[PDB]
Order: structure tokens, then C-alpha cells, then sequence
């Protein structure tokens, strides 16, 4: 018989953010229209032998760890829980709305309290007491212990845990947290991740021949691969309407090297196809897309080429990591971030820098910015190309 | 709440890699691994690539290339909670003593490089994840594979793992955490066969991982079973 047929989409509703360019979202936003990083500069320290490197660093006094979470005493967790400070209301508004049980935390790391690890390997290996006051717990290194410090700190009884793809860690973890929302197992998700400075990554890269001892120069003649940082960034997503909406999500795995791109850009190409048709919108309508662009020569070269293919030579872009450095698992939700900053707070779009090697003559056309300019189009893409050849797409529009 | 199809399988862990081994394991209690059994040889992968993978890693590839090749799947999740540990502690080492450090060692030292690995060597450019989540790395990387079924992605292959934990750590992990190497792969499909709820406990640090656990309490095939975790269970029922 008849009856009665009266009887979803994702929203960024907050984010924190700490990075080279500041400690909160207003210093950030005023420091990427001024194209300065206060925390970019050269480090003694980290680089073997004996070496000083360019480095983006967080200065920033961070808060303390609660002493009865001193299992949690990361510079990475501190990092993640300043950030927190910064949308602490939105939070728990969200927590008492919605309940303990229907919040997701989804992280993303590929340092986690590493440089607490290199600490203990050293002060235990020469019986070390004075250089070191730290209080070591195994909880510090692990990759899980972003999701579970913030859990347990915030009480949160959903989903908890992070992703560990390398350089897409954090956006990952920001697609993970969409689709948990999408169905219907959570109301809202805190999502990002944070990796923090350790001698690891930085004579890691220095071991493939890809760290720029001096600031990158993303899609430059003369690049000699990327310049490290570290940053925090959290968002908050829910189904609640907010002024900027998730659009478009994409992902995809090269399956061809764990280091090294697709020459061809195939799995690049998949990610961003993924991404316009979850948004149901064509190339022609992103206003700027803030690229991966880490100053290596294989990585800017298929970057190109792959923007080239799909958007041709007109629509804007720039890699923002000569301000931030490459943030590694913080890539993906640092630059998320940075966007989400350009469309709510309306700046112009950062230029890629040519200020000092100047482009490579040898890549085709993509729209790279030679100079800042207004954002045209309400719609930003935010591109992550990882180890383990891990790919992702991000789409955000005024709502 | 979750629910799914899990339509296959295959593990390893010390003394268990045979069907009828754990077939014949599902039936004892308590369950239980003798650390000191020797683990099976790798079946899919050549030894000279096997044994340049970590101890946890070679058993995770060689599991997950073993359901590649009985199945066409659409997406990959590889879960571990700690990761390449003993890289890892081989790369703070090389740092403390001021050596060089492998540059292949660095790059498979990313959690996700049997992943990475698994779909460079099975020539599979399927969306692949890897998820960290500490003692319930197993039962949270769940949702990450409920994500993508929920994305479309039907077939969703599933391994967790861990290497073994270096003799240094023995000093600062609880008593009861396991130290050998294992892994456990799942081919996990959208259904409503296996239904799963999480619960408040007291218990933490088990004894037996996770994986194993719920792989001991599947084969055994009561109506319902327990997946102990980090303060919390996981109520699984069929």
C-alpha cells in the first residue's frame, strides 16, 4: 500500500596547525603571503659527519606532556597536542554533541617519537646521563602512538589508529576519516598527523643521494633533492555543514618502484581522475593545485609532465616545501591545511620560487606560478606521491 | 560495529604454517606459540629476495603473494604494530657508532614497504594502505580495509604481521609482548558472515597477538569468540 516518503557529504569544520612558517593559523597564514619561514634555517646536529642543514623547524615552546600520560612524552605527541590547543573547543563541542563513541581519531605519522628512539639507541649504547633528562617509554617510538595518545587524551571510544604510507601518511588518514564519517560509524573524525625532526629521515635521504643540504628548489635547473621539516596539522571533519567541504578524494599505488616514481605518472594520473569524479567536477575547475614538488630530479620531472597531461598550461600551481620543507607523514595534512587557509582566509596564491636557480628548461608547460596572484576559482587540489610508489588526491571547495 | 566475508586465508607463525597445523593448534587450549619452533622457508618469493626482507616482512609478502595468486583483488591492507623494528633499531645503531647507513635499508624501513613491495612484485597497482595502532593494530586496521570495500573495492587482501622485536627491547616491553616474527592474511569481502562489536576491559599487553588470536578463534569455529587488545575486547560473533 502507499506511505508517506517524508517517513552525505564531509565538511573541515576546524584545523590547528603548527609548521615552519608558524605556531598557529594566523602567524601561517600571514608568513605564506610574506614567502618567509621563520623556522627555515641551517641546523648543526642532525646531518653525519659533522655537517650543518637547512631544516624547517617547529621553535615554538610546546605544551607539556600531562604527567600521567608520560608514556605518551613525544616531541611528536606535543606537536599534535598544540595543534589540538588551537581547536580544542571545536572538539569538544563535537565529543559532547555527538558522543565519546561516534568520533573517529585517524593520524598519520612516519617519524612518531623517533628522535626519542635515536635518544635512547645513543644514551643506552655509551651509558649517557647529562646531555639527556628525557623520560623514555617504547610507547614514544611506535608508529600507532599519535591515534592512541590523542584517544586516550580526549576519551574517544571510535576508530583510532594511523597510517604509515611514508610521504602520504596524513592525507590518507584525512581520506580514511571521510569515509568512516560517509558510513555512518562516526559523526566526525579528527584527522592529520605529525612527524617531528630525527637524524633517521634526514641521513636516510642523505644515504639515497636525495637531501638538499641547502633550501629545495622545487621544479629549479640546478635542484639537488629536498630539505626536511617537521609539522603538526589537525582537522576536524563532520557531516555537519561548514564553509569549506571535502569535495573530492583520490588514491592509487604505482606498483613500480619503493623509492623512485612511475616515469609515466600512471598512478599520479589515477589519484587526481579519482579525486575530479568524486567531486563531479572537470580539470578546468580547480583554481590551484598545491603540488608534491620535493626538489628531487625524478619527482618534479614526472610531477610536470602529469599536470602537463591533465591540466594543461594554465592552471595555477606551486609547491609550498621551500617554505615548509618536506614534512614526510605530515606532507599530506600540512598542505591540506595551507589550503584550507587560502580558500577560508582568501590570500594569493604562493609562486613557486625561481628566485635563485631559476625553472628547468627541460620540463613542459604545467602553470608552475612565476608570481603570486588571486585564487579565480573556489575549488584547491592538494597532490602527495610517497614511498611505496602510495599516491594521494585531496579536492576542497567553498561549500 | 563491524561485518564482513572473510572467503580465504594463509599464515605463519613459529611451528605453524600447514593447514593441518592450524587446523590441529585451533584445537588445543590455551592458544599458544612456542617461541623456540623453527619457522617454514618462504614458497613464493626467491630466498635471495626473501632474505633481504625483515624476518616479519619476508613471512607478510610471501603470505599476501600466496592469496594474490589464488584471487583477483581489488585493494591491500598490511597492519603491524611495530613495524620494521629491527631496521629501524639497525639504522640507530649505524647513527650512534657513526657509520654509514644502507640506503636500501633506509628505504625499506617506511611501515608500508611490504605493501609496496607485494604489489611491485605481484606487478599489482591496486590502492594499497598500511595502518599502526599499537597492541590492536590487527583489530583497528580493520576499519581502514571496511574503508575501501565501502570505496568499492570488493576483494580487500589483509595481512597483519610483525618481525622480531631485537634483544635491546626485551628491557622496556611488558613481559607477556610477543617477540617472534608471524603473519596472518585474510581476503576480506563485503557480507554479514562474521559481525564484530569492541567492549571496555581490564586486560592489556597480550600475550598472544591479535591476528592470532581471532585466526585461533575463526578455525576453532564456536559461535562466539574474543579478541583481547589495549584496555579493550572485540566481540566476534558468527
Amino acid at each position: 500500500m502507499w506511505s508517506h516518503p517524508q517517513f552525505q557529504g564531509i565538511y573541515i569544520s576546524a584545523v590547528g596547525m603548527l609548521n615552519a612558517l608558524g605556531d598557529n593559523v594566523d602567524d601561517i597564514a600571514q608568513n605564506l603571503v610574506l614567502g618567509q619561514a621563520p623556522g627555515m634555517y641551517e641546523r648543526s646536529g642532525w646531518l653525519q659527519p659533522g655537517k650543518t642543514c637547512c631544516l624547517g623547524g617547529v621553535d615554538a615552546e610546546l605544551p607539556a606532556m600531562p604527567d600521567m600520560l608520560s608514556e605518551h612524552n613525544s616531541r611528536n605527541n606535543r606537536l599534535l597536542l598544540a595543534a589540538l590547543m588551537q581547536i580544542k573547543p571545536q572538539v569538544d563541542e563535537a565529543i559532547a554533541r555527538h558522543g565519546r563513541e561516534r568520533i573517529a581519531v585517524i593520524m598519520g605519522t612516519s617519524t612518531s617519537g623517533l628522535d626519542e628512539g635515536d635518544q635512547h639507541v645513543s644514551r643506552t649504547v655509551y651509558q649517557q646521563s647529562h646531555g639527556s633528562y628525557h623520560d623514555y617509554h617504547y610507547y614514544q617510538q611506535e608508529l600507532g602512538d599519535p591515534s592512541r595518545f590523542l584517544a586516550r587524551y580526549l576519551a574517544i571510544e571510535g576508530p583510532a589508529f594511523t597510517l604509515s604510507t611514508a610521504c602520504s601518511s596524513s592525507s590518507r588518514a584525512i581520506i580514511s576519516g571521510q569515509r568512516l564519517i560517509e558510513m555512518g560509524l562516526v559523526d566526525a573524525a579528527i584527522v592529520g598527523g605529525a612527524d617531528t625532526l630525527s637524524r633517521m629521515p634526514i641521513n636516510g635521504f642523505d644515504s639515497l643521494e636525495s637531501l638538499s643540504p641547502t633550501l629545495c628548489e622545487p621544479f629549479c635547473q640546478d635542484r639537488q633533492g629536498i630539505t626536511i621539516g617537521e609539522a603538526s596539522t589537525l582537522l576536524l571533519l563532520t557531516r555537519e555543514p561548514q564553509p569549506i567541504a571535502l569535495l573530492g578524494v583520490g588514491e592509487s599505488s604505482d606498483a613500480w618502484h619503493m623509492s623512485a616514481p612511475h616515469p609515466e605518472g600512471r598512478g599520479a594520473i589515477a589519484a587526481i581522475n579519482m579525486a575530479l569524479r568524486k567531486a563531479g567536477i572537470s580539470p578546468a575547475e580547480i583554481g590551484y593545485i598545491n603540488l608534491h614538488g620535493t626538489g628531487t630530479k625524478l619527482n618534479d620531472q614526472m610531477e610536470s609532465i602529469v599536470i602537463n597531461q591533465i591540466f594543461g598550461e594554465n592552471t595555477p600551481c606551486s609547491s609550498t616545501k621551500y617554505l615548509t620543507g618536506h614534512t614526510l607523514g605530515a606532507a599530506g595534512a600540512c598542505e591540506a591545511g595551507l589550503c584550507w587557509l587560502l580558500l577560508t582566509r582568501h590570500l594569493p596564491l604562493p609562486a613557486q620560487d625561481f628566485t635563485r636557480s631559476g625553472i628547468d628548461i627541460a620540463l613542459p608547460a604545467c602553470g608552475l606560478l612565476t608570481q603570486s596572484q588571486p585564487l579565480e576559482k573556489p575549488i584547491v587540489m592538494s597532490n602527495s606521491f610517497a614511498f611505496g610508489g602510495n599516491n594521494t588526491s585531496l579536492i576542497l571547495g567553498v561549500a | 560495529k563491524l561485518t564482513l566475508d572473510i572467503t580465504d586465508w594463509q599464515a605463519i607463525a613459529p611451528g605453524l604454517s600447514l593447514t593441518e597445523e592450524w587446523k590441529a593448534w585451533s584445537a588445543t587450549l590455551p592458544a599458544a606459540i612456542d617461541k623456540s619452533r623453527p619457522l617454514e622457508k618462504c614458497t613464493q618469493l626467491p630466498m635471495m629476495t626473501a632474505r633481504r626482507l625483515s624476518s616479519g616482512s619476508r613471512l607478510a609478502v610471501d603470505c599476501g603473494l600466496s592469496l594474490l595468486r589464488r584471487h583477483q583483488v581489488d585493494a591491500i591492507v598490511y597492519t603491524s604494530r611495530h613495524g620494521e623494528l629491527e631496521r629501524n633499531y639497525q639504522i640507530l645503531q649505524n647513527l650512534a657508532q657513526q657509520e654509514s647507513i644502507s640506503p636500501t635499508n633506509f628505504a625499506m624501513s617506511v611501515h608500508n614497504s611490504s605493501v609496496g613491495n607485494l604489489t611491485i612484485v605481484a606487478k599489482a597497482p591496486l590502492v594499497s594502505s598500511s595502518v599502526s595502532a599499537g597492541i590492536d593494530s590487527f583489530q583497528q586496521g580493520l576499519f581502514e580495509a571496511l574503508t575501501l570495500i565501502h570505496a568499492g573495492h570488493r576483494k580487500v587482501l589483509f595481512v597483519d604481521f610483525e618481525g622480531e622485536i631485537p634483544g635491546f627491547y626485551h628491557n622496556v616491553i611488558d613481559a607477556k609482548t610477543p617477540t617472534y616474527p608471524f603473519a596472518v592474511a585474510l581476503l576480506l569481502e563485503q557480507g554479514a558472515g562474521l559481525s564484530c562489536t569492541k567492549q571496555s576491559s581490564m586486560e592489556t599487553e597480550p600475550s598472544l597477538p591479535q591476528s592470532l588470536q581471532f585466526l585461533h578463534g575463526w578455525l576453532r569455529g564456536e559461535q562466539h569468540f574474543v579478541v583481547s587488545g589495549d584496555h579493550c575486547q572485540w566481540n566476534w560473533s558468527r
